[PDB]
């Protein structure tokens, strides 16, 4: 079983730019294939037999490689090239796919928009108390959220989730949700949400007081 | 030419589910059909392949009958049976159509694929809570709203706004699992002069739980 | 000299209308004949059931009548040859092929009745003899009988009516017109000197017969196999290999068939009774096998489909191969009025299939189907033994209807002769003539 | 007899050196055949980005639609009149004669001429095949090697020339069988035993066929699907159709022939009266390739459409005659191209038509016009070039309807049966005879 | 190889019904499908025929669109639409498969049937009553049972026993019409020692009515 | 449209007899066909192209004819041949079928087997009262049923229905069903069923009494 390993695991380059991803085989392969996979859709056959673009593939795309190492390339990559490319062989049974490479529309830094929310009145009516805090549209993806109850640290009960790069503005958005017991919550006032992103030296705070 | 595979879903460890794949838009025979699965986050993994007359059927290296692929060309449908399922079996299952160029076969035309969660945990409707800005809302040019959808199982939930009629400035973070329950929030930025004054409604749907709810985001008192 | 040519070009394709019209009568006759033979052969192999089944209780009584019946007929076959037409006994193509070069006679007034009724015995009994040769030979004589009854003169009318009578024959035996023609003009025609054989004349003959065969064999292929899978280029070399194997085995099988026919000449010395008896011997033997392991006996046709399908196991194939490889020699080589053309198909099919099953499990990534190889070789043993690649390749296609496999079928049957050459051996049909031709003289 | 007996025992022993060379030939022929095929297209492509560009101004369109063709068309004729007159035209009569050692293989000249030469005539939009062009570019390839390796002997000259031809025909229609059956039914010296090794041709044809496959796979040239079958009570209908092709056979031959004479005047022999009359018929064609394509171009593309029964009886006859003209006018005008392929297109269209008539004539035979469209796709070859077998087998090889073999033969046979009984002769042998006699004297 | 044609039934004069005919057991293509109808008592009358690619369709000397044959090879199904129907249209409608010998085509494999009755009646289910021997049953070697099917419209009804499992000794008399209603009885002789002791069931089916009933024949208690 | 007319419309002969049915065409036809139709079944392709028995057709059957008049024959017919034979042509469009010929088998006497049945209890529960009385497996078909309520004639409400000769045993079976109103019925006792057939001089009675 060939061990196809696609080189860049993740990569970003401003459109129009030329980009190239590797795909090494542990042993020897020939006539590798490539499949493009955009979020929410099944894989699509892009390039095959090492370099035959598929009926539809922009002539922007180029295949290549031999025996132990192959590669796929885009002369002037577009925005609609953002996706995950999977090289796969079957010059040896059983077939095998590569770890995949993920192409992202590198863009200019974007300050994150921070919106904080006091637990719904309805949820408080059940012992639950979720303090949601959004961090919408920012680049790069690295961003650090930190909560402060009544002006103090806190990492217990906190849960974050990043979205996958926006197809359009190619920004990132991640939410941080601090969960508590209606009582645990009620016994405090200040609930701040601190966001630290490249775009600024001084973090972005956004709190609200029950009082 | 379409490849639509059903069957997927929720199954308890040690279970068995017959995934189906209905083919349309081409001649089922003459074709080698296969299955490949993508574990959430991870890559693809070929499961098996069954030739036309099904006089041949192979599976990736996996013991005896963990998998049993077959096909009824009389119904242009491909099957896949998985017995004694385990968490490692929780992934998206695609049935592809097989062809080749020079002869080193490829996975020609894929399908949407059915999800398969293998868990102990019990189905569960979700509770939807409106996320309106606090009382100290610095009502600027744009106003960020959103509604929380927590405590449900299994995936997925579909959140839209005003019924999709409001698609620009929408967000739906990936759901996080915790204590055999899923939780996700949905963001939706709109023009301030556009919100309080109008009706911002978030519509969540949990097919499994067989529920649908519309939470109207009203300003905090 | 260009003076003559310029006058010859402008004189191309002008076959005497009298000639053409006679190739029509020939082809027609060849056909009706081809059918009657085919029909009569079966009719007998039928009786040979109502015999067994009637005595299906007393097993020893079966195996008895399963021997007797074949034997009795087989004998009758040989008898009608050794005492009325020695020229018959055996393929029959070497003769007609030689008679084309004006080297052997067409005693049609003798051969027709003999070869015909003679083969009904050998074939109708259950021997490992085809029907091809038998008819191809019964054919020419038909075309000759007309040539004589209408005393058409001028070599053209003797080499043409003899040739169309052949293809007419071959085509009406496999229901393959193309093959019937391509055959004459790749093997049968005098191999070393331009000839007065009119193609356009042959066609008409072939057609006429193919129709005749269509009037009675309506609605039933001889070898239905359905559209097999395709063949990518990366799996092409495997067919070369298969060819090479056929190539080294090609001449060898020829040595056997040949020598075997010598080593069998002793037993009877030349004695009619030592033959006729040794006749019903191999005969009765065959009929027995045709009830205790049919794949080793009879025509072989019937197992071609089964083989391609992949219904036989590797074990059963090898058994069938060898078994037949033997019944074949023993039956043909024993100078019985029958052929070795069809049975050769059976061997190639079986040998190919086998190659396939191995290929399949060897490269599961080529998504092979042993059935292709069973077809890439169904005519390869013809491309190594009789070294008539083109006629084979086209005879196969004509009856396996899998053109998608033409690139592979050629790459095998080519490799066939490529090794059948580079390793001794010669046209098993030409060598038989050379000998019978040499034996003609070298004895006075 | 003693000789024979020694000859039999000496059959099929082709010099390993010979065989190994038919391989290189076929291989080369192949790559070549492809490049030609590819290039022609590539150009017919430009003529698109050209029209589309001027798609706004109609007259401007019709202008560039003429110019482009003309320009190239001329470039074709030019490279022929001024560098290899032996090219201009089919190319088969030549090679065919060269087989009998009656014409030369100026490969160092012909190859580049016929090749780039045809890219113009064809790449422009003329009613010229690609068959002959390559069959000819073929033998030369097999000759070029014969020379570069001085393998001595006639066998190595008649064989490497032959295999280069089949290799050539094959890589043109992707039909190996046809390629071989052709050489040994037409091309080979028709009246005297020869030193051409079959086993050698095969290897050649194969090697090229592979070459064609390496670059053409997954797409046929003429896809028609499995057509209905054909009962015997509807067989005679095919005889009739053959007889029609048999009378029209020689006639079209007369025209093609005479028409090339009546066209000789216009230029007299003058290079400029040709080259100009070149891009004349050229530009003409390219115009038709935008105002009625069925009249212009190669014709292939409409064989499918024709068999389907997509063309009305009206549109068929239009297309027939129209092509019957552009064909003559283009071939007969000594342009470096063939008349082989376009002859197919005629037989197809003429057959279809016959069909639609047969259909409404006998609804009880449950006929499908498409079958007659195929019993004639190579019948015009069985009357004009009088090469039935090669045709029948070239059709099969690319229509894949073996069920129709009994019909296809009964037509093509009747084709030559009347093409004979009514004058005419191998349009390919007559052209040789002409070009051969006009030679001495 | 089966030809199963549905659609049939009850239609009011001047109506339209789409008879279907599902094929199975062979390749639908390559085949010329047709229809022929048999009027109760009368013979057969060819209706139409529609070649594979349906590029040909000829009818009997009919009108404009009395008939409208078509086919969806994608469902190996033959169709037949009849508009402005009249009593002359009440017959059994068969869909055959066409082929030939020497070439003078024949109707190869005729399907089942399907009936169309033109009338103003109402599609009425049947009433099934068990016919058990009286109390003075002279229980001899053989025992004749049977059940009565009456008060249904239109034809036909199919009566089997124990689901066909009991076919020898069965009878089903031709239905008699009366007062716009049909009535028939089914006889079934079995060995006495075989009946009371076992379960003799008559299963009636009335397609039109869309009903199926199983009457268990119990002794007259 | 050819007018095929099959000669005997109906005919009867005893098995082992040589039977022959004609089929003349108004004009000219060639390669006629024949279909066999046994009660309850769609037609079955028997003989074709004038004389090609279909795979399965007993070699008992032979085809023939010529242009204007064809025929179908059974050398020694067997009782399983009871059916209706239809010759059909298509040597002229549109195709046309013949009128048919119903073959009927002649066999030795075979006396009925009556069976009287008291209206079901369930039918009585709706005002209906059907007194069914079978008459299974007789021959000839000439049989007379006669009802007798409380020992008296009755022909009102009575409905008979014969089956068609049997393909196997060549016998007939007819049912007779007297219908009455629950009341009309209840107001009587003796319900007899008398069957008169050749096989006996004295009719076969089979009654039952509500009492
Ligand atoms: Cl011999
Ligand atoms: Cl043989
Ligand atoms: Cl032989
Ligand atoms: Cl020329
Ligand atoms: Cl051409
Ligand atoms: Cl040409």
């Amino acid at each position: 079983d060939i061990v196809l390993t696609q080189s860049p695991a993740i990569m970003s380059a401003a459109p129009g730019d030329k980009v190239t991803m590797t795909c090494s085989a542990s042993s020897s392969v020939s006539y590798i294939h490539w499949y493009q996979q955009k979020s929410g859709t099944s894989p699509k056959r892009w390039i095959y037999d090492t370099s035959k673009l598929t009926s539809g593939v922009p002539v922007r795309f180029s295949g290549s490689g031999s025996g132990t190492s192959y590669s796929l390339t885009i002369n002037t990559m577009e925005a609609e090239d953002a996706a995950t490319y999977y090289c796969q062989q079957w010059s040896s049974h059983p077939q095998t796919f590569g770890g995949g490479t993920k192409l992202e529309i590198l863009r200019a830094d974007a300050a994150p928009t921070v919106s904080i929310f006091p637990p719904s009145s309805e949820q408080l009516t059940s012992g639950g108390a979720s303090v949601v805090c959004f961090l919408n549209n920012f680049y790069p993806k690295d961003i650090n959220v930190k909560w402060k109850i009544d002006g103090s640290e806190r990492q217990n009960g906190v849960l974050n989730s990043w979205t996958d790069q926006d197809s359009k503005d190619s920004t990132y958005s991640m939410s941080s949700t601090l969960t508590l017991t209606k009582d645990e919550y009620e016994r405090h006032n200040s609930y701040t949400c601190e966001a630290t992103h490249k775009t600024s030296t001084s973090p972005i705070v956004k709190s609200f007081n029950r009082a | 030419v379409r490849l639509l595979e059903s069957g997927g879903g929720l199954v308890q460890p040690g279970g068995s589910l017959k995934l189906s794949c209905a083919a349309s838009g081409f001649d089922y025979s003459r074709y080698w059909m296969s299955w490949v699965r993508q574990a959430p986050g991870k890559g693809l993994k070929w499961i098996g392949e069954i030739n036309p007359v099904s006089s041949t059927i192979n599976y990736t290296p996996s013991l005896k009958d963990k998998f049993i692929i077959s096909r009824d060309n009389a119904k242009d449908t491909l099957y896949l049976q998985i017995s004694k399922v385990r968490s490692e079996d929780t992934a998206l299952y695609y049935c592809a159509r097989l062809y080749y160029g020079y002869g080193y076969w490829y996975f020609d035309v894929w399908g949407a694929g059915t999800t398969v969660t293998v868990s102990s945990a019990k189905t569960t409707p979700p509770s939807v809570y409106p996320l309106a800005p606090g009382s100290a809302a610095a009502a600027a040019s744009m106003v960020t709203l959103g509604c929380l959808v927590k405590g449900y199982f299994p995936e997925p939930v579909t959140v839209t706004w005003n019924s999709g009629s409001l698609a620009a400035g929408v967000h739906t973070f990936p759901a996080v699992l915790q204590a055999a329950l899923y939780t996700l929030s949905s963001s939706v930025t709109v023009p301030s002069s556009s919100w309080p004054s109008e009706t911002v409604t978030c519509n969540v749907a949990h097919p499994a739980s067989s529920t649908k709810v519309d939470k109207k985001i009203v300003p905090r008192a | 000299r260009r003076r003559q040519l310029i006058r010859q070009l402008l004189e191309r394709d002008k076959t005497p209308l009298a000639i053409l019209f006679m190739a029509a009568v020939v082809g027609t006759l060849v056909g009706l004949a081809a059918v009657a033979f085919d029909k009569g052969v079966a009719w007998l192999q039928n009786q040979r059931m109502g015999a067994l089944v009637h005595t299906a209780d007393n097993y020893p009584l079966l195996l008895t009548v399963a021997f007797l019946c074949s034997a009795v007929l087989a004998m009758f076959g040989y008898f009608l040859v050794r005492k009325y037409a020695p020229e018959a006994g055996g393929s029959g193509i070497p003769e007609i092929e030689g008679a084309l070069e004006d080297q052997r006679p067409v005693r049609w007034w003798r051969v027709l009745p003999v070869k015909f009724f003679g083969g009904l015995g050998t074939l109708g009994g259950g021997m490992v003899l085809g029907r091809a040769g038998p008819t191809v030979q019964i054919g020419g004589n038909i075309g000759r009988m007309v040539l004589d009854i209408f005393r058409l003169k001028g070599d053209e009318a003797r080499h043409t009516l003899l040739a169309t009578g052949a293809a007419a024959g071959l085509a009406a035996a496999f229901n393959a017109p193309l093959a019937g023609i391509l055959f004459i003009i790749e093997e049968m025609r005098p191999q070393f000197r331009y000839t007065l054989i009119s193609i356009k004349a042959v066609f008409i003959g072939v057609i006429m017969s193919t129709i005749m065969y269509r009037i009675f064999n309506h609605e039933v292929a001889l070898i239905d196999v359905g559209k097999l899978s395709d063949a990518p280029l990366n799996t092409l070399w495997l067919y070369l290999i298969l060819g090479i194997i056929f190539g080294i085995f090609g001449p060898i099988f020829n040595k056997w068939v040949l020598g075997m026919q010598d080593l069998l000449h002793r037993v009877h010395g030349g004695n009619i009774t030592k033959w006729v008896l040794m006749g019903g011997a191999i005969g009765g033997l065959c009929g027995l096998l045709g009830f205790v392991a049919p794949a080793t006996s009879g025509g072989g046709f019937n197992l071609i489909p089964i083989a391609t399908a992949g219904n036989f196991s590797m074990g059963m194939l090898v058994f069938i191969f060898v078994a037949r490889v033997i019944t074949t020699l023993l039956c043909f080589s024993s100078g019985a009025p029958g052929g070795i053309f069809a049975p050769m198909l059976a061997l190639g099919t079986v040998l190919g299939t086998a190659f396939g099953m191995v290929a399949v499990e060897l490269f599961p990534q080529y998504h092979l189907e042993a059935g292709t190889f069973a077809i890439a070789g169904m005519g390869a043993l013809l491309a190594a033994s009789i070294r008539a690649p083109l006629t084979g390749i086209i005879l196969v296609l004509e009856m396996t209807d899998n053109y998608q496999l033409i690139l592979p079928m050629i790459i095998t049957g080519l490799g066939a002769t490529l090794l059948a050459q580079f390793t001794g051996g010669k046209p098993l049909y030409s060598a038989i003539l050379a000998r019978t031709l040499a034996k003609q003289e070298a004895e006075q």
